[PDB]
This record gives C-alpha cells, structure tokens and sequence, in this order.
C-alpha cells in the first residue's frame, strides 16, 4: 500500500548524500517564502519578513533542522510510517494545531529542494520515489487528528 | 467568472436564506468540524460544542460577508477587500480548508432550501463559493 | 475510512430509504451538470446541451443506476472497501481511463443529493459518516492505479 | 495576481531555460507520470515510455505556450485562450491535474537551474504557473 522495493533503494542511496541540516533548514526557508501563509505557526521565530532574513533566521534553520531530522529517521521505517510518526502526529493535532495541508506542502517544497541541489542526479524515476515518501510520511503525520 | 445567469441564482437561492443567516451559516460550520476535522486546527479558541455561542457567532459572521458579496456580485474584490486582508495577512487559513467550508455551505443549503436547490442552481452556487474563496484568498502571496 | 459503529449503522439505515435508480440519476446527472467537463466520457449518451435535458438524458440515468448500483452494493462492505472495489478500479484505470478525480466530485455531488432529498434527516453526524465512505470508495477506486 | 517582482522572475528564469524550454517541458511531463501515474489517464494514445517522442512533441507545445505565456506576461488571459477552449471544451482535464503539471514543471526548473532558482524565484516561478493553470481552466464552466 505504499512504496516499491525498488523505490526503496533510491530513496536510501540518494538520501546517503543528504546533509540533513542543510536541506532541512533550506526546505523550512523555502515553505515561509514559497507559501507565506505557513509563517502562522512560526511567529515566536524572529525576522521573517523578506527571503533574506527567512533563508539566514537562525530559528529556522535549527527548526528545520529537528524536522528534517524526524524525517531522516522515518526513512529507516518506510513500511510503517504511521506507527513511526503516531507520537508526532497526535502532538501536531493536539499541541500545536498544524492544518496536515502544511506537510504536503512541505513535501513538495523538500522535493524541489533535492531537484535543486542535486540536479540531474535527482532524475524522474527518484523523483517519483520521493513523492510517495513524503506522502507516506504527511499521511502518517495526519493520522492522528482527530 | 460567474455569468448573469449565475448571479442571478445566486441572488435568487440566497435572498431566501434570509434570516436564517446566522442558522446556516452555524450549521456549515458544525457539518465542517464534523466531516473535516483538520479544519478545526483554526479554533483551537472556540468552543466547538454543538450550539456553542462561539460558533454561532462567527456562523453569522460568515453567513453576513456571504450575504454582502451576494449583495456586491458584480464587485467582489472591492466588497470583500477588508475580509482578504484579514485571511491573507492574519488568519492565513490555507487555501484548501475553503473548498471544504464551501462544500458544507452547499450541503446546508441543500438540506434547507430542497425547492430552490435546483442541478443548475446547485452548480451556480458552487461557482459562486468558489468566487468568494479566490477573492478571499487572492492576497496571500 | 475508520467509521466507528455508529457510523456504520447510520450509513445504512439512511440507505435504507434510497431510491437507487433515482439518485443515481441525479447524482451523476448533476456531476455532469456542476462539473461539465466530467462529460468528456459521455459523448455517446446524446444530449447533455442543457442542464434539464442532462437531467433528462436516460443514458445518464441509465449509467447513473449503475453506478448507484455498484456504490450501493459496495456498502455491505464497509470493512474491506479497496478489496470489493479492486476490480472496477483496474478497469477503470486500464480500459475506461477515468481520471480517478472524477470519484471524488461524485462522491460530494452524491452527498449534496441525500442532503437534497433527506433534508433534516442527513444530520451533520449522518452526513460525516456518508463523507468517510464516500472517500474510502475513491480512494478504493483508485487504488489499483498505476 | 502577479507582481513586478513576479513578471521579472519569471522572465530571468525563462531566459535562462532559453533553447531548452522544449527539453525541458518533455521532462516535466515525465516526471509528471511517474510521480502521478493518474495523470497517464489523459494519454492513453501515447506510448508514455522514457524518451517517447510523442511526449517529446507534446513537452515541445507546453513549452512553447509557456514561453508565449511568459510574451504576454500582462496579457496572459488571450495568449492562452484558445488553450482555455481546448482544455476547457476538449480535453476537459480536470483541474486538479494542473498542480500536478505545475509542481512538475517546478522540479525541473530546479534540476537545470542551480544558480538560478532562489527562494524568491521559487515562489514567483510557482505563482506564475498557478496563474497560467487559473487562467487555462477559466472557461471550464
Ligand atoms: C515531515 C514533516 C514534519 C516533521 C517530521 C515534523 C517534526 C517536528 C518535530 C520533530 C518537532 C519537535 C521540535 C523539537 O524537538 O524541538 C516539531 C515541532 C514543530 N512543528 Fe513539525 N514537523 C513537520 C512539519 C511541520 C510543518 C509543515 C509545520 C508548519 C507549517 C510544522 C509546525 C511545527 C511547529 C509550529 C513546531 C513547534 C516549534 C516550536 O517549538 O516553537 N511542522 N515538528
Ligand atoms: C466562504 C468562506 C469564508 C468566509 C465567507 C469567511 C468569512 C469570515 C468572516 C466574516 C470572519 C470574521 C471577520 C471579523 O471578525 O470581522 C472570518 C474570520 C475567521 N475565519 Fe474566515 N471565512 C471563510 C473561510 C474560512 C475557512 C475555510 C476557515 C478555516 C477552515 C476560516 C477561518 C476563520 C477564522 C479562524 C476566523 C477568526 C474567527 C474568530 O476568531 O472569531 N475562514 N471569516
Ligand atoms: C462510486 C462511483 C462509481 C462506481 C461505483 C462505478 C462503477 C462502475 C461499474 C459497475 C461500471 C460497469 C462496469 C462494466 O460494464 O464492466 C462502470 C463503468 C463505467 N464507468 Fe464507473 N463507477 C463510478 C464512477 C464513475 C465516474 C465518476 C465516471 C465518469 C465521470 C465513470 C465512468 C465510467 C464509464 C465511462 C463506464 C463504462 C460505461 C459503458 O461502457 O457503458 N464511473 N463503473
Ligand atoms: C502549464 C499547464 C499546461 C499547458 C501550458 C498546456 C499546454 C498545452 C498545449 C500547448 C497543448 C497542445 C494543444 C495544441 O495542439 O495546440 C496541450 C494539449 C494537451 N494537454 Fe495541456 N497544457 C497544460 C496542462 C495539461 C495537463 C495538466 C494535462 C493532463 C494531465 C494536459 C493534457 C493535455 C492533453 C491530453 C493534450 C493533447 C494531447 C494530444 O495531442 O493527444 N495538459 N496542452
Ligand atoms: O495556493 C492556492 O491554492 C492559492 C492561494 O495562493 C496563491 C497561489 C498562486 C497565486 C498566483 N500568483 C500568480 C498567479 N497565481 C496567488 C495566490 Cl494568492
């Protein structure tokens, strides 16, 4: 019900290439610029008024950071997400009232993230991977609301 | 873009909400925390208990503005330009959750007016919600 | 899609009371009336130039009932939905190439009828539970896309 | 709505693309395919394979209508209406389907484009196709 064998293998070895606090801080930036809107949750953050300043806060960067790095961990969980993300999911709900819209929308900022930084290397056949994963893992974080 | 015809069932289905403004527009909002629980990720602040004052209050709100751009059809922008403002630099309710608001506005309406819910009203209405919800959301980036 | 019993039960005693042929005219009638373009498939019902004479069409009321009629029977099983509905998803996806989008707008085109036709009765509980099988019999017929 | 910024972004971006504009819209779609294999329901005449030449005519014309798009960056409503017929009256692809295309199209900007694609023409470059999809499904009802 989700995620080929195959599919499986791309996404280890492409993500083997990954510095997680650079992307996660990129893919974090690039949500509060792309999709403004997303800046709701982030108002404690500091300076978030123009590009600069989002992609250079500190906050974010650490931020995305700690995200991406849940995300890296679910990697090693790819055919039980929902049992992985179920502590987070609730917390997402329940504590901090995220709308589960956000991590799709994060999703798709991560995957043009890698498109960017990795370039031809990031070719369809990965790219189809990734978006199963991050569906995967917006799904399972949207599991609990309730 | 919605055509004569459309505003011209829009005006015609709505005016006869009427009074029950506040009604339906509380009953929409109940059928969308029900039926789509991630909406109420934007009331965390409200009483979300059936007949709450809370959700009555802000039905009518919405019901008000619906009734206003109703009021305003051939000028949306400008007759909603406050409202705008609010959604895209305040509330910043993502865009999808009004497809679901809207959604439930026409299943209200659909329960409440069965005579007037016509297969062509039905889809000038949608298109009408539809409107408002571009409008409502053309600021935020 | 998770529908406590409850839910279950009031899925079905609202049934109960459905004129299949009828509402499945209606509700395929008035997808294709409120979303035009999911006429694409339907060149060869004849007429559709007019809300009244879609509405009016019997080859729309023909399909209507038989895909009523499919959903209807589907409905037994509530447990398992993507298993009864396998089948009709691969065909749809492999022979009649039906964009599995068009389930969706059905499914809330065929909430909007029993809302129209149970008025008072399809209460906001009544209504959450016909949207969770609604979904599940979309994401069922997609499911074997590929 | 499209802002100076927006139209200056887009137009950088696009003029970087320059030659490969048709190149580069034949990968869209091919990521599109594998990412979203719905999508493949629109093209059942095709032989949707890596390198089809069918896909690469068809990247060729979405580019091109792209490019043109990018022309007319003020006028875009009547430099995609015939487009709009067509989608809207023909190919009736439902409109989910553009944001599909659209984010497609959004990744391979950003494969071909690393000095290019900053957060800031990310967003215009975003913006300008959902305005190109708004404005391809404006006639579907
Ligand atoms: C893959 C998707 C996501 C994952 C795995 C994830 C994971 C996490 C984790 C692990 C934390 C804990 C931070 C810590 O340990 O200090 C956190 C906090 C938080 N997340 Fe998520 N997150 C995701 C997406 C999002 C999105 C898209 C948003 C909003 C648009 C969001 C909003 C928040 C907020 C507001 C906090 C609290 C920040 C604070 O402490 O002030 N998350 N998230
Ligand atoms: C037809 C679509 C909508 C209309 C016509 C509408 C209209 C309104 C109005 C009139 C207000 C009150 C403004 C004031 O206090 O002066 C408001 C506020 C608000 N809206 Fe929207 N809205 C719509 C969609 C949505 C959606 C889809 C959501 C979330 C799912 C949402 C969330 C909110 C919230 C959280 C507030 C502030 C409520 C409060 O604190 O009292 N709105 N809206
Ligand atoms: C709950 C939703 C649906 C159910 C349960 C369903 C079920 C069925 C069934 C049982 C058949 C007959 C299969 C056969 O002849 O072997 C069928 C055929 C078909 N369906 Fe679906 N369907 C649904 C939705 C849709 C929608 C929304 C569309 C288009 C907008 C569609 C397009 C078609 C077409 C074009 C055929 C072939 C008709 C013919 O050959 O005469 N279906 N479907
Ligand atoms: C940026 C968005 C899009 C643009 C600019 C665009 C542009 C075009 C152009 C230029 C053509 C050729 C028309 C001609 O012959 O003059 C076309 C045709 C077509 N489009 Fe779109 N298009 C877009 C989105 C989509 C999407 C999302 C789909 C479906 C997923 C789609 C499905 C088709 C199909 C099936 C054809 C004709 C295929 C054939 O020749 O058999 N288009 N489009
Ligand atoms: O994301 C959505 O569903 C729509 C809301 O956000 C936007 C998304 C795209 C655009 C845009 N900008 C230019 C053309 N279309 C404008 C807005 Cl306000």
């Amino acid at each position: 019900v989700h995620l080929t064998p195959e599919e499986k293998s791309a996404v280890t070895a492409l993500w083997g290439k990954v510095n997680v606090d650079e992307v996660g801080g990129e893919a974090l930036g690039r949500l509060l610029v792309v999709y403004p809107w997303t800046q709701r949750f982030f108002e404690s953050f500091g300076d978030l008024s123009t590009p600069d300043a989002v992609m250079g806060n500190p906050k974010v960067k650490a931020h995305g950071k700690k995200v991406l790095g849940a995300f890296s961990d679910g990697l090693a969980h790819l055919d039980n997400l929902k049992g992985t993300f179920a502590t987070l999911s609730e917390l997402h709900c329940d504590k901090l009232h995220v709308d589960p819209e956000n991590f799709r929308l994060l999703g798709n900022v991560l995957v043009c993230v890698l498109a960017h930084h990795f370039g031809k290397e990031f070719t369809p056949p990965v790219q189809a991977a990734y978006q199963k994963v991050v569906a995967g893992v917006a799904n399972a974080l949207a599991h609990k609301y309730h | 873009v919605l055509s004569p015809a459309d505003k011209t069932n829009v005006k015609a289905a709505w005016g006869k909400v009427g009074a029950h403004a506040g009604e339906y527009g509380a009953e929409a909002l109940e059928r969308m925390f029900l039926s789509f629980p991630t909406t109420k990720t934007y009331f965390p602040h409200f009483d979300l208990s059936h007949g709450s004052a809370q959700v009555k209050g802000h039905g009518k709100k919405v019901a008000d503005a619906l009734t206003n751009a109703v009021a305003h059809v051939d000028d949306m922008p400008n007759a909603l330009s406050a409202l705008s403002d609010l959604h895209a630099h305040k509330l910043r309710v993502d865009p999808v959750n009004f497809k679901l608001l809207s959604h439930c506005l026409l299943v209200t309406l659909a329960a409440h007016l069965p005579a007037e819910f016509t297969p062509a009203v039905h889809a000038s209405l949608d298109k009408f919600l539809a409107s408002v919800s571009t409008v409502l959301t053309s600021k935020y980036r």
